[PDB]
This record gives structure tokens, sequence and C-alpha cells, in this order.
RNA sequence: CGCGGGGUGGAGCAGCCUGGUAGCUCGUCGGGCUCAUAACCCGAAGGUCGUCGGUUCAAAUCCGGCCCCCGCAACCA
RNA sequence: CUUUAAUGUUUGAUGUUCUAACGUUGACCCGUAAUCCGGGUUGCGGACAGUGUCUGGUGGGUAGUUUGACUGGGGCGGUC
RNA sequence: AAUUCCUUGUCGGGUAAGUUCCGACCUGCACGAAUGGCGUAAUGAUGGCCAGGCUGUCUCCACCCGAGACUCAGUGAAAU
RNA sequence: GCUCGCCGGAAGACCAAGGGUUCCUGUCCAACGUUAAUCGGGGCAGGGUGAGUCGACCCCUAAGGCGAGGCCGAAAGGCGUAGUCGAUGGGAAACAGGUUAAUAUUCCUGUACUUGGUGUUACUGCGAAGGGGGGACGGAGAAGGCUAUGUUGGCCGGGCGACGGUUGUCCCGGUUUAAGCGUGUAGGCUGGUUUUCCAGGCAAAUCCGGAAAAUCAAGGCUGAGGCGUGAUGACGAGGCACUACGGUGCUGAAGCAACAAAUGCCCUGCUUCCAGGAAAAGCCUCUAAGCAUCAGGUAACAUCAAAUCGUACCCCAAACCGACACAGGUGGUCAGGUAGAGAAUACCAAGGCGCUUGAGAGAACUCGGGUGAAGGAACUAGGCAAAAUGGUGCCGUAACUUCGGGAGAAGGCACGCUGAUAUGUAGGUGAGGUCCCUCGCGGAUGGAGCUGAAAUCAGUCGAAGAUACCAGCUGGCUGCAACUGUUUAUUAAAAACACAGCACUGUGCAAACACGAAAGUGGACGUAUACGGUGUGACGCCUGCCCGGUGCCGGAAGGUUAAU
RNA sequence: AGGACCGAACCGACUAAUGUCGAAAAAUUAGCGGAUGACUUGUGGCUGGGGGUGAAAGGCCAAUCAAACCGGGAGAUAGCU
RNA sequence: GCUUGAGUCUCGUAGAGGGGGGUAGAAUUCCAGGUGUAGCGGUGAAAUGCGUAGAGAUCUGGAGGAAUACCGGUGGCGAAGGCGGCCCCCUGGACGAAGACUGACGCUCAGGUGCGAAAGCGUGGGGAGCAAACAGGAUUAGAUACCCUGGUAGUCCACGCC
């Protein structure tokens, strides 16, 4: 579970690591790996578009099958791997035809369980099937935005989507942030929540713990000098201007929702 | 202290070489001025 | 030293700005209520408008001198 | 003159439906061994979104600037 | 008090003597709760004060050993 | 030439980088060298860099750059796909000795290895930009098996000694040996072989993966070292010998044992934790379009070829970078003896230097140091500076606490040399002999030799035995920030920043936001247990009142209100 | 196991002294801090002038930074010396 | 050894006993929409609050959380705290019938261990209603109270502490 180390050293007195015995302690599947270069948040031009990105331990990209474009075929869970890129665990799933495809690991799923894809599957956690066959009031994850995209929402640790209503060609979803949303009737979803549910209690502990993760130091706005940030200046920690982002746009309560195209789908916005 | 010139002929040619100049209009105008002033060391080479 | 505001019944405070008529609450005195008090009810009285002087028909008011209170200022080398 | 009724007609303001504009950083095929791109089928949105022009508002994110003088040194006060 | 101007405020400890320091008193010019308040084991080439050790820091310097200084030969600047 | 002195984890010996003849020889001394100069990194003339195995070029690929069309943009140009470059990365193959004034794994002697072209012979299905395997990988830590390497012993050879002793448990020197091939080990990984079948590997497949039977229980792979061999060979102390006196020529003994042992190798391993740890080709293998009396593939052998460029020297410095022959800076590799935990340090070896001004004097005073009567911070802004503490083993050790600490708290005791226990013990290493055997680099037993702590008891010497170098100052009350960390390169290292953590708030994916006139990228090949902004800043106990003004979210009726 | 303790290599630069026309346009000496990580470092690339980068000092961007360097407007302007 | 103690076994009985997992209707609040219109709401009276931007009222539909009318009783269950809509699975205790069996294994119990209303605390979810603190309106000599409109913690959930 979420074990805590003893305070033998300053910086070790605030660490809580989640240990999962189901994790395969070996190596990832070579045929499904691909290099992945860190960029430090640099675009084509070369500037740091997004800050606080750098350092981090080198990682390998485990390509994951999101679409599940192999319907009507049974599959068995071989081993529960660990995918650093994802915030959840992944399950090495081998089909009936002798083919391994990585998928997100649901909550109630251990090594040795079976699953099949498609509308003919049994209503059981881990199975993926179109929402026009899924019972209204069910709990799914990895909901598709488009019939064939692969699954875009609720694909993080313990994050699920609750189906509220099925109205003709559109199914009213209830996202995690509380926003109600409509999606096409033929979109694929995946029963149950995503596994690795105890991810939220990891309390890193040291500054380096976040450093080798991939984040950088965030300098506060009151610390900067006048020309560097909208705040700055002052003889010893002085504020007085309404809180803004590094570019003047006022934060701390200003809605930036401006899409205009998806206004039609969003039913009840987060409040 | 460690000075301002730790030479490496590879980097010296990669950012000041002939082909380094024959890549941009800005570069071709620089090489243009060297011939205009009748210089012997047009650019750095051996 | 200077700038600005203030001094009004016992007490705290309006009115002043844009001059002639000084108001409000508690309080004080008398009466009533209750066996007695307070609270509450009824009523009346109560102010040299800091002080001196000037202007106007008329000055708490408008201006100036002085006394007192109050806030600020009282600096850079 | 006014309260108002039916019709015709004149433009305008909403709601719904539709497909051909358009979007498609959805699926598939081809050019092609190429996650770009173009075209072809098809699905989903749909005369919206977005773009140009005009226009009101917000706007130190950014730019060009002003912020006086005498002054028994300058500032404050004071004065023109 | 990293905040108390008036102030070395007052009282007590420390000292032969204590504008600093420790602990309290509230008359807080003008502390105060995420521009965070109040404590805290540990940590600190950090700020303050105390006791021991230790010594030329000092009382008050004395001697000695080397490199320059002085002398001789050669070479031979500088700000002004 | 003879002593003295100095570095010796460098002031030594070699590569990369970077310079560009500074390398070597003869000769010259005006100018250069901070002086002299017959000297030299200076001048003049000459000589020197020899490769199929080293490196580069070459094949492959990362970041990233360029980038046919194309998208986009006032032009320039920006972005980017197919592609094409790009090592600091992966990929074939050589070691020893001798020789020059200067070059050498490049030349000579000896002995081997790798890849292709061509040809003969005997066999035989080969064949892609496609698929599969391989390459292919993290930190930290532990142990075993070894070598480089060193000490000692025996052996061989010289000497037996200018002051007392020294034919002996005596002294000095040497006792070196590769790649390749053969064996296939300690040890590591994994269960092998066969038949049938398959919606899988964008087409196919005898290859890979998958699902069922059969049979055996071992097979396969990997692998430093030692040992043979290479090698009755080379080298080889030291004589004999000729000195143009610089050196050459010739000859040539022993060449083994034990022990200690790495940071080197086995290890691109094994165990474990987590932050989850390049790619592509060579290489092996299976086939398609096809081609089959072929072409080609496999193997043995004969033979040809392996081009080009760099190769000198400096490379921790008078040869690079700092204007200089500058007390400075510069990545990697080897790195011995005694003491020692050690690459610290001290003294030495190999090897290389005495840092390009010297000679006298012995004043004040300055810099670098030593000792210091009595006192002990009385100095001063202030214990700044110096002094002093300093090792190992053992005993012992408070308040307080987050129960880890505090703590090496503080404060003390024993250390030398010799003898004995014990002709060196415990322990480690470990031949011969013996026995067995699925017979080899095997297993037990066996114990010689070698090596070797620490302790107990006793004795003795010094004023002082961790005697030198090296090597904490300790404790108390308290402010600030939790802590390791970061920052003003060239006056500010802090209480400033950051931080894990908390809170608010923004964002439903063609995401907010950001760079960009745009496309396109980053955000993320992630998606609300996620990402961005802002504020605070471990943790513990908390975080009270105000919506007036400001900002912002929401509501839209009315009033006002632009273009049209 | 540890942003763990002690301590060389390595990196850093707290106190003092010397030096200040120096040995040197921030170094030497005696000591100090970190020393398995937010560590250090080599080679090679990328981000650029109102731009970059920044554990944030308005520090750093070739000994120059509250806006680099070079050329060009330009013989800018100067009620000033 | 015996058997009246205690305990086990064969078969049944009633039950809000306990845990996990599902589900239903009433009712409230809220959300969008339709009808429709000046009060609604509140109290001792009044006021804050809400409403002509159109509430309350009524109807249709939908999202949700907590609590389970009636049965219900000085009825039942457990050692106690305490526990009630219904349903499934796991499971404890109690009592009764006729006999058999072990053959005193029993009574109590300092310290020690476990369970233990509510409120409170911790990590992470949830939030209808109700409701400390708090705000305002009244009440009052004053009201940092009772009364009234709102309202955070909390009350709910899993895992720990007290």
């Amino acid at each position: 579970a979420v074990v805590k180390c003893k305070p033998t050293s300053p910086g070790r007195r605030h660490v809580v690591k989640v240990v999962n015995p189901e994790l395969h302690k070996g190596k990832p599947f070579a045929p499904l790996l691909e290099k992945n270069s860190k960029s430090g948040g640099r675009n084509n031009n070369g500037r740091i578009t997004t800050r606080h990105i750098g350092g981090g331990h080198k990682q390998a990209y485990r390509i994951v099958d999101f679409k599940r474009n192999k319907d009507g075929i049974p599959a068995v869970v071989e081993r529960l791997e660990y995918d650093p890129n994802r915030s959840a665990n992944i399950a090495l799933v081998l089909y009936k035809d002798g083919e391994r495809r990585y998928i997100l690991a649901p909550k109630g799923l251990k090594a040795g369980d079976q699953i099949q894809s498609g509308v003919d599957a049994a209503i059981k956690p881990g199975n993926t099937l179109p929402m026009r066959n899924i019972p209204v009031g069910s709990t799914v994850h990895n909901v598709e935005m488009k019939p064939g995209k692969g699954g875009q929402l609720a694909r993080s640790a313990g994050t699920y989507v609750q189906i509220v209503a099925r109205d003709g060609a559109y199914v009213t979803l209830r996202l995690r942030s509380g926003e109600m949303r409509k999606v096409e009737a033929d979109c694929r979803a995946t029963l149950g929540e995503v596994g690795n549910a105890e991810h939220m209690l990891r309390v890193l502990g040291k500054a380096g713990a976040a450093r080798w993760r991939g984040v950088r130091p965030t300098v506060r706005g009151t610390a900067m000098n006048p020309v560097d940030h909208p705040h700055g200046g002052g003889e010893g920690r002085n504020f007085g201007k309404h809180p803004v982002t590094p570019w003047g746009v006022q934060t701390k309560g200003k809605k930036t929702r401006s899409n205009k195209r998806t206004d039609k789908f969003i039913v009840r916005r987060r409040s | 202290m460690k000075r301002t010139f730790q030479p490496s002929v590879l980097k010296r040619n990669r950012s000041h070489g002939f082909r380094a100049r024959m890549a941009t209009k800005n570069g071709r105008q620089v090489l243009a001025r060297r011939r205009a002033k009748g210089r012997a060391r047009l650019t750095v080479s051996k």
C-alpha cells in the first residue's frame, strides 16, 4: 500500500511511497517501445513556451492501444507493468491470436483475468464496448470523443466518468470535474475506473523528488524585479496590484472559456 | 580564470565557415563585402 | 515656526457651506408606575455658541489677533 | 384622432429541420515504403465556427511623452 | 520585538560596573493571523550574548630565523 | 664528471583538444631571453612524420541542422514530409623484440588475424527499401573467482668488503615472456527436441508470437583466468672486447615456488530499490515481386586487393587559452616501495628538475615563521588573528524530541620496544600423500610450507610512546529560515531564492496558456488522482470581522450607447 | 536505503593576511563548505537585442548589460565646457 | 470414578444482532421548460430575505444526497455502547424437545488485551436537508441570548485516532 519511510534523514521524514506488489519487476516489452526525447518546453522556434519543464530521468515510451481495434477476440492479462509516462498502471494484455497490446489497467483487475472487445463482450470491468450497448448509469473510463479516436477522457489514475443519460444519438456523460457533456452514440468506453487508485497520496518528500520527476523551480512573482514580472519592485515584499499572469492577463478568477464550437455539447458547466 | 577563447576548429568552422556564410542572404552579403574591401582572408579557413 | 480642522446646555455631538429662526440622544429637576430602585411613561427648564475686535440692518456663522486641543509636517548632504 | 380586426405586402427579430458552403488536429483508401500534404469515399457538426472590413468597450502587455518658475542652496509651505 | 520614536523605559538575573543579552510588565508613536500568526527536534562557512579551555590579541614587547630593504656589478620602468 | 638539494597520485611517462616544425643535426651571437651566453623553443642551411589491423575518411543513428514537392508568408524568409547530413555513440581484424642524431603496435626479424573481388571442385533453391531475433543499455550495493603487480624464499652470477665486527639466519643485482590457436574452467542465463494447427506480425512466410499432444530429463549459450603452445625463440645480469673515447661488436647463467592483492577483468553479470533507465546498422533468420540445364547461396582451397589523409614535438605547459618564456585555467589513461584506513601525508624509486639575475651586509621597517618570564581577553566594533583540541579501541554520555535523533554530546582510560602464552596463536591460503569417480582445469580427506591480527601476564628505556607530517575547540540562553541545495563571474552566501507541502483559481482536448503576422510546434504523443497561473512555504496548534472603494464572476429588465 | 555522517580527487569561495603601477584586469597562502546527488564535468547542438535566460541579483548574454557588439542614418543634438 | 454443575452432539424456533454488496417509494432542495400573477415568506407584531429581470402556486421531466411514515408495542435482539423499508451472501449469540456423551474441564479475577454514544481530530471523497461559529433584522435598560431570514465546520462514506 502507501508505505512511509522512517525519519532517518531530514527529507526522508515526509516521504510516502505507494508500493504495489502486482508490478512486474522486470523489463518492458521491446516490440512496443519507442524513444521519447524531453524538450524542456521548447517549440520549433526554440523558445521556452511553457515554463518549469526540464531535468527528469530519461524514459522510454510504452505505446498503448487506446482504440481496441480488435473486436470480438478474447484477451488474457499477462502482467501488470509500470508506465512512468502515465499516471496510472498499465496491463500487458495478450489476445487469443498471440499478440500483446498494452492497455490502461482498470481498478479491479489482477494478473490472470480475461477480457474481450466489442458489443458482444460481457458487462465486466475491463471490457470495452460502444455506449449504445452500455447500461445507463454505468461507470466507465477512457471515453471516446470520436468513434475511432481511441479514448480521450478519464484516462488517469482512479479517474472515471459516470454516464448520466442516453438520449438517442447522444449520451449525456458526467466528467470528473463535474461538467456534464454529450457524446456520440457509437463512441467506445471502458468499464470501471482506471487502476493505480492510491496515486494521490504520494507525497514526494524532497525537492529533488520533484526534480528528477521533470519539474523545475517556480519563482514567485513578488520575488521578481519590476521589468521581469508585472509585480516586482518594492522595498521588501510589497504587493498591491491585482494578481495577473506573467503577461498581464488577470488570474485568480477570470474565465478563459472561448471555444464557441463546443458550446452545443456542454450541458451543465462546472460550478 | 578560464578565459573567453577555448578554441575547437570544428565549432569555429561550423559557425564562421565558408558554407556557414553561403547559407543566408545575410551571409552572402557579408562575403560580398569582403571581396568589396579586397580582403585576403575572406573567411576563416586554412 | 508652517498647513488643515475644531472649541456649542452637565456630557457626546448637529446647524456653519450658501449670515436674521440653535437641533438630537443620554443626562438634571418635578410627577406617575411598583411595597422600594432601576427600566419605562408624562412634562418643563436648561447654551456668555473659547475670547477680543471689526464689517453688515443683522454674526455661532464672515475676516483677523491671542489662548487651548488635535492630525500632519519638522527635509537631502 | 384613438382604440384595433382580417388580408396583402414590406423589412427585421427568434425557434426548429435540412444539405450542398465551410470546419473536420474522426475512420478508411490512393498518389506512397512518407504520423506532413492533396484528392477520393464516408461519418459527425452546419450556414454556426472562423476569416476580411467597419465599429463600441477593455486595455502599462507595449510605445512615444509631459509633469513649470521665482526660491537669500533644493524640497514643503507660499506666490504668479 | 529584524517592529518601541520618546528611551539606556521599569523590575529581576547575569557583572566590581551591563545603552547589548536573557526573562517578564503592556503606556503597542505605528504587531497580528496564508503580502500568514505563534511555537518547534534537527540543520546553519548565519545574527546576539555568556562560561571553560587556550593563547603575544593586550598589559609591554624582547630575541631569533628566512625573503626584500642597505652595498657592489649587469639590465633597466612608471604614474607626474 | 663528483656530491648536496627538490617533485615523486608529480615539477613523472603517454593520447584527445588546440598550435603548426617549436622535434633532431651542424653552425652563428647583431636583435629576442627581463643579466652574461661558446646555450636554447632565437637566426641560417640541412634532415625527419613509412600502417589492410591505431584514428579519420567509410556503413549506421541521437540531439539537432539542412530539407524535392507541400503548407504559409508583403519580398526576404519561416515550418516541415520523403529524404540527406550529423559523434561525444554502435560496427571487421596485431602482439613481442631489435634498430635511428629525430619515426615507429607503421621499418626489419618471428608469429597470426579480418573483410571483400576472381577462379576450380563437390553440394545446393536463392532472392528486398517488408517482418522477426540480435544489438539494447539505470542508480546503488554485496560477494566469490582471478590477473596486472609487489614483497619474500630458493636458484644463478659478482663480492666477502678504505674505523670496530662480517665465508654467513651475509650483501648487491637479476629471476622477463604477448597476440593467435587448442582446452572450455570458476561462474552466469535458460528447461530441451518433435508433430499438428492459427481471426496475429498493414501481402506472404518453414522465422517470431499463440494454443494443444509427444518424449527426455539434460541440452544449448555465455565465460576472465590458469595451463599447453607461441618459444631447444627473443630478451637477459655480467664478462670478453675495440674507444673516432659518442658508443659499438660478440657471447651469454638463472628465468621457478609460495603469499598478499586491486578502483583492472569475469560484470554488456547477480540481488535490490525506484525516479523505471538512446537509436539504427553490421550480424542471424524467413519470404514476396520474380528468377531456376542459370544466376546466386554454403564449404575447402589457389590467388589478388585492402586505396586516401593524419602519424614529428609540446599535450597539467617557455610550444593550448590568459598581449609576455605570465605563481592562473585545460578532459582521459598507467600510477611502484615503507609507514598509513587511503590516490591524505611524510620519506624514497622509475623518470625528470634546481623554477634565467647574482655577490656581500646582517639597520629601521614590511611580508613569511619560531619561542616566550608573570597575567590571562585587562585588546577590541567583536576572541578577527594565532594558540589549543585532533587517532583507534573501550567505558561512559543531559535537557529536549517529530522517538531518526541530540551524540564523536560532555568527560576519561589503554597505546613504545622486547620476551612469554605460541621455536608466531586465532584465522586465512594451501602442495605432497590417500580414496573415489558419470576420468577431467573433478570431488572429499589431508595437513607441510607460506602468511598473520588483537588480547593477557612480565620486563625495560625516555621528561613526553595516537611521541613527526596528518589530525574536531567544547558547552549554555536565544533571533531568523525548517532542513541538502541556489544567487550578485570582478567588494554583498544572507534572515534573500528555491523546496517538498497547502490553498485559490483557470482548462473538457483543435484544452487554458505560450512562441509565431501564418502554418506549425511546445503544453502532451499527457488528458481533471491532469496541466497552467498566483500566493504562502517542513511539521504541530490555527487561520477570527468587513463586499463600503477596487478587481473579478453572474444576472439581464430599464436608461445611455457605435457602425449600419 | 539515505538531497545520511567524516574525508582526498573534483566543484565551490566563508574569515584573515599579502598583493593593489601585483605573479595575475579577483590570484596566492593558512585554513574553510559540499563531497551518491537539486552532484560535477567533456564533446556536440538550440534559444538573440526591447530579444534571450534566469533556484530572481534587475544578475548573465565573449573581461562591456536598467537593454550587447559592429557598420549605417550621422559631421545626430548641446540655450553647455 | 459417579452425577444433579459446566461443556459438546442430533433437529427445529423467533429476532432492528453484526459486516459487505444491490434496490424501491415518499419528501425536500436544485436545474431547464410550460401555464400564470402580485404578493410570497415571517412573527406575538414586525423587519431582514425573495419578487414585475417575473417568486410563491401548479404541471411535465431530470440530476442528486440523507433519512426510512404506516407496521411499532413498559415488543424484540446484543456483554455494553447500541441496532429497525426491502433483498442477497458471510456469520454470532439465545432458547426449546427427547436422549446420548466427556466426567468438575467450575466461580471470580489486581496488572494485561479487546470492544466502546455523541462531539472532536487525520488522509481522501460527498454535501439535499439540518445546523455551532459568523452576518443582518427584531426583542431589550444592553442582547456578543431565547424568536426570524441565510450560513462554514459538522451530521453521510472507506480507512485510522480519541
